[PDB]
């Protein structure tokens, strides 16, 4: 299966230089150009720099683990390195989720946006995302609240993963965007009555979470609560389904955007 | 009547403005060209100068 | 910097920045509206319904905790064409309309499509105000002064099935002023390109509630120009 | 009488062309290729100023040669300390429409004036510490779309009501006023000397002024749409001139002619702040089309490409020694380039 | 603008007293103020500096925690927190406004002053050459200051103050940076010095310049202040 092997191998080093490059270009696209400095942009800059800090931290020692079986490295980096990965994955989520709730206060409160989401609840936001995953992280694996490195999950940590990680995030994003799906179609029919964009764009930036985050955090918490029966492999594609919307998600929310396409046309 | 005291001053500038002394462009073109010249020296934005004297530096 | 005078400049300077952070607060949740018109139009009585030779008369008014500004231009010459350009970023255009000339009503309506044409207005929406609506209807059910007088086109004109009318109002008054908001409408479709929209109105000058008909239009405006961005319409 | 008088004016502007053309007899850049162009210049922000809420619509530089004053409509006129990029004040207007602002040559006073149809004159040496309103003069119907210190207790302002005013800033009240423009006029610039200065308004001609006696010197024209921009040379007889047509061109007050107009095909936006250079050499333009060109002002090329401007380009001005340009653009950010 | 002081009187050794200077006819709120002292037998010295924001707040070497100082910009005044004064802490101090801009003149306006009488390295030792010199008036007048560091920055700027204080009442400002002189003081006096030793020079003298002569550096700050030259006629 030496083959495979490389296959696999060529596949993980696809998805890690893609997502790294990606997540490269939007961090200097905003850290750089001065009208891409803009509060909501902020969020999309420090998001791309989780997916970038993700992608050169726990995808190229995960990818090792991956068609192996194997964990080349001691105990000791294995739980810094299953803290990093729910750390990062984590704070990915909430940021998608807290891009979702600017979107919300964007297009359901108009007028009073610049002011509600001025750059002070932004970061705010970055914070938040960046320090409950770590907390979460930290005392789950490193205080043993809970191939060659897999954590055992229990009838409570599972579901606690479930709900402070993947749930919240979101039902909070689900909920989000079918009210900005509701106010768009109105909006739309109005001007048409006047005289679907919003449909792909929506269906796109939700169906790209809830396929690779999605499937991933439903078998890891249907594992505790019935029998641990299920393939060593499945779980790794999952866990690279979660790195594939670290992938995917620069693309999704700045390579999407045509403002964003353009100063980038401008860079170069 | 308004429309006659307006071309009445019209008139009167353009009369002001035409008796006036000219000179050739050629002059006008060197003398110029004699300024520019003259003053690159001072020009910091013709050569360069070394940031050892711009206040701008980095 | 490591001097002292030059420590105390960067502290005042640091001072001055939160200062404008403060003012950039302040700014940053006023929303800025124009306001166009003409002469007898209404844009007097409107101003003064909310709340020399000076150019700008502003105006604040406060709806839903959200703050409002009225830029109204006054003793100032036609031809708005080079100082049109500053109000780039303002949130919408509010135009005003006497509906009740009918004589100065085509000088309106150019005005109207000088401004939504206008190469500076574009990514600006309208919200047109038209006035004197009981002096219009007055005017109308006397008899005095025809339509077709002035407009040859209200022979042709049927009034559309989505014209509500007030409730008890005779139906001549309601095909007059659908036609004249029509002539508008006309004219912001004519050439739109789906980024900046009309948003037409009737009102009189008693009437207190054009502080929220504004406020709709710009949470509509706003809204539409977020899914614009969005990608989202 | 209006039959004969029209037709006797437009004789005489006639032969005033006539005479234009019988003193023109060979063009500048044709006596200029002789002389080796600057070539290439790489002028790199050196400093970039931030501060300014909304867009930028004027700028100034002190003769001191070190702080300028940027005006922006969010209602702040920011003055700066160039080298340092620290802010020195932040003046709060009564009325955020500003388009115009003049550093004093003193350096104690600063203007400021636009929509609000007043200018506002600032004092910023004062025995308490704030810049209070030194005064308010009133008398423009139109916007206010220039203003420049003579010195401190004199003013030049050019605004919409198609007239200039010399005002007189102890009494408060006009001294002279500058009439003859059709359109309105959108900037002035004044002679090294400070006793011409040069109006452009949107009838597609400038003219130049007397301050003293207060009548119209010289009108120049050729320009083909609305002219933005106006900076007058420093030699003390001529001025460049940019207009809404994508293209600035030079003039001359002894001459009285139009010498080479700064045109090239690619830009098509309209010029919107235009200045030169200590020596007169280069000439920096501002355009609509998020660019400041730099023309070599004896070739007629454009010596050079200095974008970095995420917005239109609203303002410029080379500082008084020469050392550096700042740009002032909508982006709401100043940038000092050398 | 007028600093009016409010306090003094004789206090215990080792007690706690708070000095306050009342500002008025100035928005300080901009200004950084100087609590310069001065010794009934020896010169000016500075003991504590507050901001104008109160970001950055230094003390001097000899009270460092006994002093503490406040200022209130709602009640536009300045709080000197005094404690365990010893027999050194007697003098007549001096609240002492200072903007810190560019181009600005710091320690151009200083309080009266209130007298306060109590019962029983990296500093710059910048010594002026002479103490006292009686000079005819109208000829011109020569005044030594030296310094133990060169007080030239990097930026191009050497700071220099001399006050010139005439007999009792407070001490004004002369010159700042020996090269810009103040808007008061009359445009006949002048500095100028190499960056360790300075010169002032007189055009004419009066009975205004009757008085003692004081020296400030500034490029490092221990605000250490000059011997004093006594001019007396
Ligand atoms: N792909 C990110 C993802 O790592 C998983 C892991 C944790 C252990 C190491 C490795 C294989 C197994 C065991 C599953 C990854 C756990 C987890 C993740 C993301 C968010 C979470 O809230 C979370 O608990």
């Amino acid at each position: 299966s030496n083959d495979v092997r490389a296959s696999l191998y060529s596949l993980m080093v696809l998805i890690i230089l893609t997502t790294l490059v990606g997540n490269l270009i939007v961090i200097v696209s905003i850290s750089h150009f001065k009208q891409l400095h803009t509060p909501t942009n902020w969020l999309i800059h420090s998001m791309a720099t989780v997916d970038f800090l993700l992608g050169c931290l726990v995808m190229p020692y995960s990818m090792v683990r991956s068609a192996e079986h194997c964990w080349y490295f001691g105990e000791v980096f294995c739980k810094i390195h299953t803290s990093t990965d729910i750390m990062l994955s984590s704070a990915s989520i909430f940021h998608l989720s807290f891009i979702s709730i600017d979107r919300y206060y964007a297009v359901c409160d108009p007028l009073r946006y610049k002011a509600k989401m001025n750059i002070l609840v932004i970061c705010v936001m970055i914070f938040i995302s960046w320090s409950v995953p770590a907390v979460f992280a930290f005392g789950m694996i490193f205080l043993e609240l809970n191939g060659g490195c897999s954590v055992f999950f229990s009838k409570i940590s599972g579901v606690l993963t479930f709900m402070t990680s993947f749930y919240i995030p979101g039902s909070i994003m689900l909920c989000v965007y079918y009210r900005i799906y509701l106010i768009a179609k109105e909006q739309a029919r109005l001007i048409s009555d006047a005289n679907r964009k919003a449909v792909k764009t929506l269906g796109i930036v939700m169906g790209v979470f809830l396929i690779c985050w999605c499937p991933f955090f439903i078998c890891t918490v249907m594992d505790p609560f019935l029998h641990y029966i299920i393939p060593p492999t499945l779980n790794d594609v999952l866990i690279w389904f979660g790195y594939l919307n670290s992938t995917f998600n620069p693309m999704v929310y700045a390579f999407f955007y045509p403002w964003f396409r353009k100063a980038l046309k401008m860079m170069l | 009547t308004a429309s006659i005291a307006q071309a009445r001053k019209l008139v009167e500038q353009l009369k002001m403005e035409a008796n006036i002394d000219r000179i050739k462009v050629s002059k006008a073109a060197a003398d110029l060209m004699a300024y520019c010249e003259a003053h690159a020296k001072e020009d910091p934005l013709l050569t360069p100068v070394p940031a050892s004297e711009n206040p701008f530096r980095e | 910097t490591l001097s002292a005078e030059d420590k105390a400049a960067v502290e005042r300077s640091k001072m001055i920045e939160k200062q404008l952070q403060k003012d950039k607060q302040v700014y940053r949740a006023t929303h800025r509206l124009l306001l166009l018109g003409a002469d007898n139009s209404g844009k007097s009585t409107i101003v003064k319904q909310m709340r020399k030779t000076s150019g700008i008369f502003e105006t604040k008014f406060q709806v839903d905790k959200v703050n409002f500004h009225m830029f109204d231009v006054g003793a100032q010459r036609d031809e708005r064409r080079k100082w049109i350009q500053c109000f780039n970023d303002v949130t919408a255009i509010i135009f005003v309309v006497d509906s009740s000339d009918y004589n100065r009503l085509q000088e309106a309506l150019n005005d109207f499509k000088s401004i939504w044409n206008n190469r500076w207005l574009r990514t600006i929406s309208v919200i047109l105000f038209l006035n004197k609506q009981d002096l219009l209807a007055e005017k109308v059910l006397a008899g005095k002064s025809k339509i077709e007088d002035y407009f040859p086109e209200f022979a042709r004109y049927t009034t559309p099935e989505d014209a509500t009318p007030e409730p008890g109002e005779d139906p001549r008054v309601t095909r007059a002023k659908y036609f004249i908001r029509d002539e508008f409408l006309r004219i912001s479709t004519a050439s739109g390109d789906g980024r900046h929209y009309c948003y037409p109105h009737f009102t009189c000058s008693v009437d207190t509630e054009n502080a929220r008909r504004i406020f709709n239009d710009c949470r509509d405006i706003i809204q539409r120009m977020h899914l614009r961005q969005y990608e989202l319409l | 009488e209006l039959d004969q008088l029209r037709q006797e004016a437009e004789q005489l502007k006639n032969q005033i062309r006539d005479a234009r053309k019988a003193c023109a007899d060979a063009t500048l850049s044709q006596i200029t290729n002789n002389i080796d162009p600057v070539g290439r210049i790489q002028m790199r922000t050196r400093r970039t100023l931030r501060g300014h809420l909304a867009k930028i619509y004027a700028m100034h530089w002190g003769t001191d040669s070190r702080l300028l004053v940027s005006a922006s409509q969010d209602g702040k006129l920011i003055i700066w300390d160039s080298y340092t990029t620290n802010k020195v004040h932040a003046i709060p207007l009564r009325s955020s429409w500003v388009m115009t602002c003049a550093y004093a040559p003193s350096g104690n006073y600063v203007a400021c004036g636009g929509l609000d149809n007043i200018c506002s004159i600032y004092n910023l040496k004062t025995r308490e510490g704030n810049v209070r309103v030194s005064r308010e003069l009133a008398g423009h119907t139109g916007y206010l779309s220039c203003c420049r210190f003579l010195d401190d207790n004199q003013i030049v302002t050019s605004s919409g009501d198609t007239t200039c005013a010399l005002w007189d800033i102890e009494t408060g009240q006009q001294t002279t006023t500058f009439t003859g423009h059709t359109g309105d006029v959108m900037s002035l610039s004044l002679a090294p000397d400070t006793r011409l200065f040069v109006s452009g308004a949107c009838d597609a001609s400038a003219k130049l002024w007397d301050v003293r006696e207060g009548m119209c010197r010289q009108t120049f024209t050729g320009h083909e749409s609305d002219i933005n921009a106006i900076c007058f040379f420093p030699n003390g007889n001529a001025f460049a001139t940019g207009s809404d047509d994508a293209t600035c061109r030079l003039f001359d007050l002894r001459a009285d002619q139009e010498l080479m107009t700064y045109s090239h095909d690619n830009i098509i936006c309209g010029i919107t702040s235009v200045s030169f250079s200590k020596s007169g050499r280069l000439l920096l333009a501002g355009y609509d089309d998020f660019n400041c060109n730099v023309w070599d002002a004896l070739k007629a090329d454009r010596a050079g490409v200095l974008a970095g401007h995420d917005n239109r380009v609203s303002c410029l001005g080379v500082t008084d020694d020469g050392m550096a340009v700042a740009t002032g653009s909508w982006d709401s950010f100043l940038k000092i380039w050398n | 603008v007028q600093l009016v002081e409010s306090g003094g009187g004789l206090v215990q050794p080792g007690g706690s007293r708070k000095l306050s200077c009342s500002a008025s006819g100035f928005a300080f709120s901009s200004f950084g103020m100087h609590w310069v002292r001065q010794a009934p037998e020896k010169g000016l010295e500075w003991v504590a500096y507050i901001s104008s924001g109160s970001g950055t707040i230094y003390y001097a070497d000899t009270v460092k925690g006994r002093f503490t100082i406040s200022r209130d910009d709602p009640k536009n005044t300045l709080f000197l927190q005094m404690t365990s004064l010893r027999s050194e802490d007697t003098a007549m101090y001096y609240c002492v406004r200072s903007i810190y801009y560019y181009g600005s003149s710091p320690f151009d306006f200083w309080g009266q002053g209130t007298t306060l009488t109590v019962s029983s390295s990296s500093d710059i030792v910048m010594t002026q050459a002479t103490s006292s010199v009686p000079v005819t008036p109208g000829e011109s007048v020569s005044i030594s200051c030296r310094s133990s560091k060169s007080l030239l920055h990097s930026n191009g700027n050497t700071y220099l103050y001399w006050f010139l204080q005439r007999p009792g009442q407070s001490p004004q400002l002369l010159i700042y940076r020996m090269s810009n002189l103040a808007s008061g003081v009359p445009d006949r006096f002048s500095g100028s010095g190499s960056g360790t030793a300075f010169t002032l020079t007189i055009s004419r003298l009066e009975a205004e310049d009757v008085g003692v002569y004081y020296c400030m550096q500034h490029l490092e700050y221990p605000l250490t202040f000059g011997a004093g030259t006594k001019l007396e006629l």
